[PDB]
């Protein structure tokens, strides 16, 4: 069964740092592109970052450019997100999303309301 | 012919069915089909003044446009139905900076989709008047959402419409360049993007679609004969 | 296992999504996005009926076991039942079933007055055609339901959805008996083993899997390192010894179900193999592709 | 051994070398936009036919023998028709490509590739039928003329029937006229897909060079007769080898930045806008 | 003329001048062996043809 578990969230003062982790199971982790998404109160899902299979290709959204960084350990089958200089608007529930099909670059339906290959998320408050 | 009389009559019936199919073949192959995409608040409903389907006519050429809206949020599966269409018409609201990154991500997803790797995209950057008013007002700043705007300069080939402000032109061409740089990374010459600036009062959209479809057909024919 | 193309059925204008064999093992129905269904006579390669549709975007079609009706549906969220045998002499729409909130992805007849449908609104339904109403609604999938397979005894049926999940349902009560997992991506096709105690699923994982109802778990996997494309359709032979699966690489593979060893390839199409079927007497295999062609292999 | 024969042989060998060089350049850059735009297979066939044209020019020189007098006229008559047929088919295909207004031609790759050669073979086949009828009914021969002068013996070729030669010339001129019409139609297209230099070749080689040799062919005897033949042949070949390839070869080797997909795309878009 | 063959002056006159001069040179280079080969009363004919061809060239250009 496809399982994604997020961890590493809480309340941190503005200007601090926080490390999010996502443990994946039930599939070949090295075969899929991965994404980090967030949902803020009173707002819908918003794509944040993504990393490809080999990790060569890394992309961010505008607000997190430079402040955050994404990485993945395929040997450990885990995804990491480092969060630095946390602005007060970074408060949200964070999800680690998996792209629906392997060996592909397009990733449809990662910011959808009901996506199967997502997780429970971690609350980050600034 | 080693056939019975009823077998021969069945053959004749099949022949008549084939004739009708050939007539339908001519009719079907005459008409161009377009797929209309773009989120809400973009105004994709009113782009042609001529809602699941729409017919319109431009100089003895028939266009048939489809807007799929009666489905769920996920579009991973049914989108495959539209891989024979001549063009995807993507409408983007050009005044809202809060949801423009979502439009960029959607355009990226459409552009790099496996079953949409040969379909060209006509890009309509709608609501130019609102963008111009917001830029001249100064309340909103593109730099807040796009830091790259500071280290940006207007294109050399950029055209100013008669009477305008350089800041408005800079904003417009930055918005266009975002989609263009998305579009010029995996196209490989198989499909292209045609961006346009259109307001709500604009009535030239159908002609732009006609010209873009002409170009799409020419490129497809060149590639099929293996000349490009 | 070498098969050859005995018949090639030409006449559709666009990509073919669905096909279905008749119980007589001679007549079949196919569906294209041009907006037409065609009933083909396989033996003579003759067109018996050409039914224009009110909606071009059709994704499924079924043939009634009696042979008096056909069904179709698609992006219009409607299941249309056409009566083949009328005194006037032409096919006319018999019923227009409405109620799904998403595209109709599959439909199968039980008899002349019952049909089971799966939709993109993550649910299935059992209908009464005379009243045009849903007698039962099956819920529980958290993603689009792609294919369904009725049991030989027409008591149970499975549905596979875009959540790496298959579900077993009882039609009379309307509850999910068991849930099967093991795939990593969306299930695109599903089919029972002939005796009814097992079924096979194909997915975007590029693997097929065999699940047994009594053991409540999978028994065999079918994949190769070269294969990286997903399975669009899957079917069993008459005896269940061979498993036939069409892929996005424009080819169909034949698998030794009991040994998970590939035994042959059907390679005649030049585009995606969208639909696949095996006759009720196990005498021929029909494959329809996006290149607007349907072929018979024997 | 004569100086004039040496000069003609050197010119023919030089033409052969240039044709081989052009063919090798086209093979090397076989997957570049400029070479793709000009149909590859028809270009290869045309270059082979030009090599055949120079080889045919090589038949006239020497002491005339029966088989040489038999083979000399049909060789060039077939090779030139093959070249013209290749040009004609290429222009017709590009015209059909640029005049289509429908989502797709749906023209099969193998079907189009085979159809091109099939049309070329139709034209060459009519020529071959004429030549076969001629060589079966009235073969040309060799002949030791001892009537032109008193001190001299002229070893020449006697044409079996002047009507057959007239038919070959007439068919070649008819095919060239058809090719001229089609090339004149395809002048508004982008410069990479044009064949408007065939007009230049026809103007400079058919109406000036070949015209000016009519009196020489009208009343002359002995080696000079053969001379005119060879020279005429060479002219056409060289002109064709120029008007179709040299410019493109230049752009392929020198000014390489114009051999890019973007340039061709821009030119095609400019054609679309107009 | 070839130096300024791309200048658009006078409806792009230089290209036509270049073509006319090319026609002239081709005519006389072909005239040399044609005259050397002609025998008899036709030796004047070639001259006329040349005198025609070149002349027509200039006009048509
Ligand atoms: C034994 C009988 C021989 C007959 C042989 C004739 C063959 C057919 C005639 C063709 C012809 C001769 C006119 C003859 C004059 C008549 C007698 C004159 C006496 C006085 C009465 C008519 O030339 C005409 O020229 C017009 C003037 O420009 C032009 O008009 C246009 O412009 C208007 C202006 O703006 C505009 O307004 C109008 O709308 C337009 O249409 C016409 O399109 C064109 O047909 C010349 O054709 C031209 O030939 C060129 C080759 O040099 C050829 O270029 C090719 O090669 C070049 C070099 O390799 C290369 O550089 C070029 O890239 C390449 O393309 C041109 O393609 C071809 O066209
Ligand atoms: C569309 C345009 C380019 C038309 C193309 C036609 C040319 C290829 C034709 C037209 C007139 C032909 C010429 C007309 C007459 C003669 C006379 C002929 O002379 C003889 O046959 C010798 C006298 C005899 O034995 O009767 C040699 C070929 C030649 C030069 C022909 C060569 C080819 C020409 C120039
Ligand atoms: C023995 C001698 C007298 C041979 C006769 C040659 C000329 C008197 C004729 C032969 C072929 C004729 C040409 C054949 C084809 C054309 C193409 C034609 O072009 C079009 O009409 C196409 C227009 C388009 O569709 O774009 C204009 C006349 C022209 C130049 C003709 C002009 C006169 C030519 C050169
Ligand atoms: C053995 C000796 C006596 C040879 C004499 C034959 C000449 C009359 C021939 C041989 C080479 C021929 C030339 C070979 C190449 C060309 C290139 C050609 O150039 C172009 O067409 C340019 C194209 C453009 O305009 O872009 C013009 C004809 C011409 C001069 C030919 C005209 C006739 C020539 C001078
Ligand atoms: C053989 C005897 C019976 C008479 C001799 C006449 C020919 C030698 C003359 C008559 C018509 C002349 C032609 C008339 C017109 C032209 C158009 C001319 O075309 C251009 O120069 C236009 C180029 C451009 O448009 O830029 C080239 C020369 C040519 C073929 C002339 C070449 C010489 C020709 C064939
Ligand atoms: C009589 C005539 C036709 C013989 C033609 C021979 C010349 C033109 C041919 C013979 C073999 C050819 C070579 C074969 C293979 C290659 C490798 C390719 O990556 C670059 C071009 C190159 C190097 C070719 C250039 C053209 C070539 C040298
Ligand atoms: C537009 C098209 C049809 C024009 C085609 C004209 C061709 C077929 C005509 C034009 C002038 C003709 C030539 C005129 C004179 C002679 C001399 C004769 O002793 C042999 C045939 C020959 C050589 C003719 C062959 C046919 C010919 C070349
Ligand atoms: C009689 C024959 C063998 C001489 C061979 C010389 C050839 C190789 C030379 C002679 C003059 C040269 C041409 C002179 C001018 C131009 C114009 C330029 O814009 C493209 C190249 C082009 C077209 C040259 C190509 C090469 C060329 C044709
Ligand atoms: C037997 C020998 C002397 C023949 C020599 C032929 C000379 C006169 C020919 C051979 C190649 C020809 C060149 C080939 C190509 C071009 C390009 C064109 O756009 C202008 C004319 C120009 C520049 C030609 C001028 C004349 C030229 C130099
Ligand atoms: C009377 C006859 C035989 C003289 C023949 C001389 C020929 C071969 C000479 C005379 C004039 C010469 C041309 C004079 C000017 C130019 C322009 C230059 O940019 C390239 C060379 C080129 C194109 C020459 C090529 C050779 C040429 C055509
Ligand atoms: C196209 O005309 C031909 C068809 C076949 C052969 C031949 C040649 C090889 N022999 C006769 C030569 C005819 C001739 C005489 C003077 C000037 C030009 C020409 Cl052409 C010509």
């Amino acid at each position: 069964q496809v399982q994604l578990q997020e961890s590493g969230g809480g309340l941190v003062q503005p200007g601090g740092s926080l490390r999010l982790s996502c443990a994946a199971s039930g599939f070949t982790f090295s075969n899929y592109k991965m994404n980090w998404v967030r949902q803020a109160p009173g707002k819908g899902l918003e794509w944040v970052s993504d990393i490809s299979q080999s990790g060569a290709s890394i992309s961010y959204t505008g607000s997190v450019k430079g402040r955050f960084t994404i990485s993945r350990d395929n040997a450990k089958n885990t995804l990491y997100l480092q969060m630095n200089s946390l602005k007060p608007e970074d408060t949200a529930v964070y999800y680690c999303a998996r792209c629906p099909a392997p060996f592909t670059r397009d990733c449809f339906d990662v910011t959808s309301t009901t996506y199967a290959y997502r997780g429970q998320g971690t609350q980050v408050t600034v | 012919c080693t056939l019975s009389a009823e077998d021969k009559a069945a053959v004749e019936r099949s022949k008549m069915i084939e004739k009708q199919l050939q007539k339908d073949k001519q009719v079907y192959r005459a008409t161009h089909r377009l797929l209309l995409l773009g989120a809400d608040n973009s105004g994709k409903s009113t782009i042609v003044k001529q809602i699941f389907e729409t017919k319109f006519q431009v100089d003895k050429v028939n266009f048939h446009m489809f807007d799929v809206g009666g489905q769920r949020d996920e579009r991973r599966k049914w989108i495959q139905c539209f891989n024979d269409v001549t063009a995807i018409i993507f409408v983007v609201d050009s005044s809202d900076y809060n949801r423009l990154q979502e439009a960029l991500n959607d355009f990226k997803s459409i552009w790099n989709n496996r079953w949409l790797r040969t379909i060209s995209v006509i890009l309509f950057l709608n609501k130019q008047d609102l963008l111009a008013e917001k830029v001249l007002a100064g309340k909103s700043k593109i730099e807040d959402y796009f830091p790259e705007f500071a280290r940006y300069t207007t294109p050399e080939d950029a055209t100013p419409e008669p009477g305008e402000d350089p800041r408005v032109t800079r904003a417009k061409y930055f918005i266009r360049d975002e989609f263009l740089r998305i579009s010029t990374a995996s196209g490989d010459g198989r499909h292209y993007c045609y961006p346009h600036f259109t307001c709500a009062v604009d009535t030239e959209n159908a002609r732009r679609i006609f010209n873009d479809c002409k170009d799409i057909i020419l490129q497809m024919n060149l590639r099929e004969y293996n000349l490009v | 296992i070498q098969m050859r193309t005995r018949r090639t059925l030409r006449g559709h204008l666009a990509k073919i999504y669905a096909m279905h064999w008749g119980t007589d093992s001679r007549l079949l129905v196919s569906a294209s996005q041009d907006g037409k269904l065609i009933i083909w006579d396989s033996y003579t390669t003759n067109k018996v009926h050409a039914i224009p549709l009110r909606s071009s975007w059709v994704m499924t079609c079924a043939y009634a076991p009696s042979g008096n009706y056909v069904a179709c549906g698609g992006l219009d969220n409607i299941c249309s039942i056409y009566n083949l045998k009328t005194r006037e002499g032409n096919v006319r729409v018999s019923r227009e079933l409405a109620g799904h909130t998403g595209y109709l992805s599959c439909c199968r007849f039980l008899d002349d007055n019952q049909i089971v449908t799966s939709s993109g609104d993550t649910t299935c339904a059992l209908w009464d055609i005379e009243t045009g109403q849903q007698t039962t609604t099956f819920t529980g999938h958290t993603g689009d339901v792609m294919s369904l397979s009725l049991a030989p005894d027409t008591r149970l049926f499975v549905s596979g959805a875009c959540d790496a999940s298959a579900k077993l349902w009882d039609v009379r009560e309307g509850m999910c008996r068991q849930t099967f997992t093991g795939h990593e991506s969306d299930i695109n096709a599903i089919c029972f083993f002939p005796n009814g105690n097992a079924f096979a699923t194909g997915s975007d994982d590029a693997t097929c899997r065999l699940f047994d109802l009594r053991a409540d778990q999978e028994l065999m996997t079918y994949s190769h390192d070269n294969i990286i494309c997903g399975i669009t359709s899957v079917s069993f032979s008459k005896s269940g010894r061979l498993l036939l699966a069409g892929y996005d690489d424009f080819n169909c593979n034949v698998w030794d179900a009991l040994k998970a060893d590939r035994a042959g390839v059907l390679a005649g199409h030049d585009n995606r193999v969208s639909c696949l079927g095996v006759t009720d007497d196990g005498m021929a295999v029909a494959t329809g592709s996006w290149d607007s062609f349907l072929k018979i292999w024997n | 051994t004569e100086p004039f024969g040496i000069a003609l042989t050197l010119f023919a060998v030089l033409g052969i070398f240039l044709t081989a060089f052009v063919l090798g350049v086209f093979i090397k850059f076989r997957n570049t936009p400029i070479v793709k735009a000009t149909n590859r297979e028809l270009s290869y066939l045309l270059l082979f036919s030009l090599l055949c044209c120079f080889s045919s020019s090589l038949f006239f020189i020497g002491e005339p023998q029966d088989w040489t007098c038999r083979l000399r006229q049909p060789a060039f008559g077939i090779s030139f028709v093959l070249c013209i047929s290749c040009i004609l088919v290429k222009t017709n295909r590009v015209l059909l490509v640029f005049e289509a207004k429908i989502p797709t031609s749906f023209h099969r790759k193998w079907w189009g590739l085979n159809l091109q050669f099939l049309l070329v073979f139709l034209c060459t086949f009519m020529q071959i039928v004429i030549c076969v009828i001629w060589l079966y009914t009235a073969p040309p021969s060799s002949y030791r003329n001892q009537e032109l002068e008193d001190e001299i013996i002229f070893i020449t070729c006697h044409e079996g029937s002047l009507m057959a030669l007239g038919f070959l010339i007439g068919y070649t001129c008819l095919l060239a006229a058809i090719c001229f019409f089609f090339a004149f139609k395809s002048r508004k297209l982008p410069e990479n897909f044009n064949e408007a230099k065939f007009i230049t070749f026809s103007m400079l080689i058919f109406f000036i060079v070949w015209i000016s040799f009519i009196p020489a062919y009208a009343s002359t005897y002995g080696k000079f007769v053969s001379a005119v033949e060879v020279i005429a042949i060479l002219a056409a070949s060289f002109g064709l080898l120029a008007c179709i390839f040299f410019n493109k070869i230049y752009i392929i080797l020198f000014k390489p930045s114009r051999n890019t997909i973007e340039e061709v795309r821009c030119s095609t878009a400019a054609h679309a806008f107009k």
